[PDB]
Formats: C-alpha cells, structure tokens, sequence
C-alpha cells in the first residue's frame, strides 16, 4: 500500500423563510424550511446515512432526523436560530458524522423572503474500500 | 430576530 | 457530480553502480542496475503496463522494455548518463504515461558502490473508474 | 564519467 486517496464531497445546506400575512395560534411569524443536499441532484444517498436537524429547544419534538432525501424540515417560527446539523456517513470508521453550525435566520417584515445556500467540501483521507465506493457513485 |  | 477524487502514488527511482574488478573486453569498468519499483514492496504492476529504459546511444538496442516486474536493467558501461524512464500506465486516457531523466551515475575507482534512491510521487485527479480501481489495489 |  504506497497509493493514497482523497475524496472531496461537495454539501449545501441552506433555507427559506418569508412572512405569513396571519400569524399562526402561538404568534408564528414567519415560515421557513432547511435542508442538505448535493449540488446539481447529486446522490448523496450514496454515502448520507442520516441528517440530523437540531431545532431549538423552543421547538416541540426538537431532534428532527431525515434518514432518506429530501433532507429537510419545514417549519413555522418567530425567529432565527443557530440550528446545529448533524450529517451521518455510511462509514464503519471516522469520521462517522459531522456538524455544522447552521444560521437560520428570517429578515423583518418589509424585507424580502430569505433564500439562503451555503455550499461545504467535505474532505476525506484514506476511508475503506467500501466508504471510497458509496461517496463515488455520488 | 434570533432566539437565545 | 459531488465527488472529486485524487491519487496520489510513490514510484521508486534507483540504481546500484559498482566496478569490475576485471574490465570487459570493450573497455566496461562498471556494472550496474537501475529500476523502477514502489516503496514498502508496493505491487506497482497494478497501474504500471511497462516501463522503458532509454539507454545512450552508446549501447546498441538502447530502448529496453520491461511490461512485467522486475521493472530493471542491468548493464555493464564506463560512464553514467541522463537515463530517461517512461513508466506507462494501464490507463485509457490522460495521464498514459509519464517521463522523468534519471542521473544514472557511477562513482570512480576507489569511491564506495553507488546505490541511489529517487522518489517519486504521481497524482492523478479523477481517473476513470477502471484506473482508480487499478491504482488502489498497489 | 559521464556521457553527454
């Protein structure tokens, strides 16, 4: 074994958020939806075993997981929150997951609806065989 | 708006 | 469309010189033998089809083959030279082959037995499934 | 030696 591989994956996480013209029953504001994906439809079935979207506490049922795409959550709001992401691969070994720190804001009423992408590269040094396979056919 |  | 995937691999460049301590008849003071291997006995005739040794003009059938390990040529001489060695892969697109000059050099008479070691490293950025596979298994 |  002298050959080395590095495989590169390319994440975006991102969300939408714009006003309701009612606010709901508990003062609701603002509607809005996160998710993960792959760019231009990449399979990242391939090696995503599960997303993890970790809602603030003043959410009900707050640990909210997507097992199969779309990896998403759509939900109703009064404000923003930093909403830490969970991303778990199909690895035996690490890294088995990985976490971002995602900024889930809304913009004031006025201000036009939120749509927002952010794009990640994931890096990964030697993974097995297997993982090596399941992250290229994505 | 952010929420502690 | 999410994977990027690089490789990189080691070869070894050498050569051990040595003096007879008889001359040949046309005047060779020297034997020796350069190669081409990988590190960590590496099996490098996963990705390698073959590799050529482009002698000087000075030895007749200069332009010696090996599609098999070893990958080496041994020789007797009485001077050292720019030794180009092509190592071609088994590979059906860009890179399908790569070229280095190596110093084939022999130290005079009274001066230690030569044995050299050059490393090389290659990189090959998204190869073909069929290559990659190749280049993994050494 | 050397052999250009």
């Amino acid at each position: 074994m002298a050959s080395s591989c590095a495989v590169q994956v390319k994440l975006e996480l991102g969300h939408r958020a714009q006003v309701r013209k009612k606010p709901t029953v508990e003062g609701f504001t603002h509607d809005w939806m996160v998710f993960v994906r792959g760019p231009e439809h990449s399979n990242i079935q391939h090696f995503v075993e599960k997303v993890v979207f970790h809602l603030h506490e003043s959410f009900p049922r707050p640990k909210r997981v997507c097992k199969d795409p779309p990896y998403k959550v759509e939900e109703s709001g009064y404000a923003g929150f930093i909403l830490p992401i969970e991303v778990y691969f199909k690895n035996k070994e690490e890294p088995r997951k990985v976490r971002f720190d995602y900024d889930l804001f809304l913009h004031l009423e006025g201000h036009p609806p939120v749509n927002h992408l952010r794009c990640e590269k994931l890096t990964f040094n030697n993974p097995t065989e297997d993982f090596r396979r399941k992250l290229l056919k994505a | 708006l952010t929420k502690p």
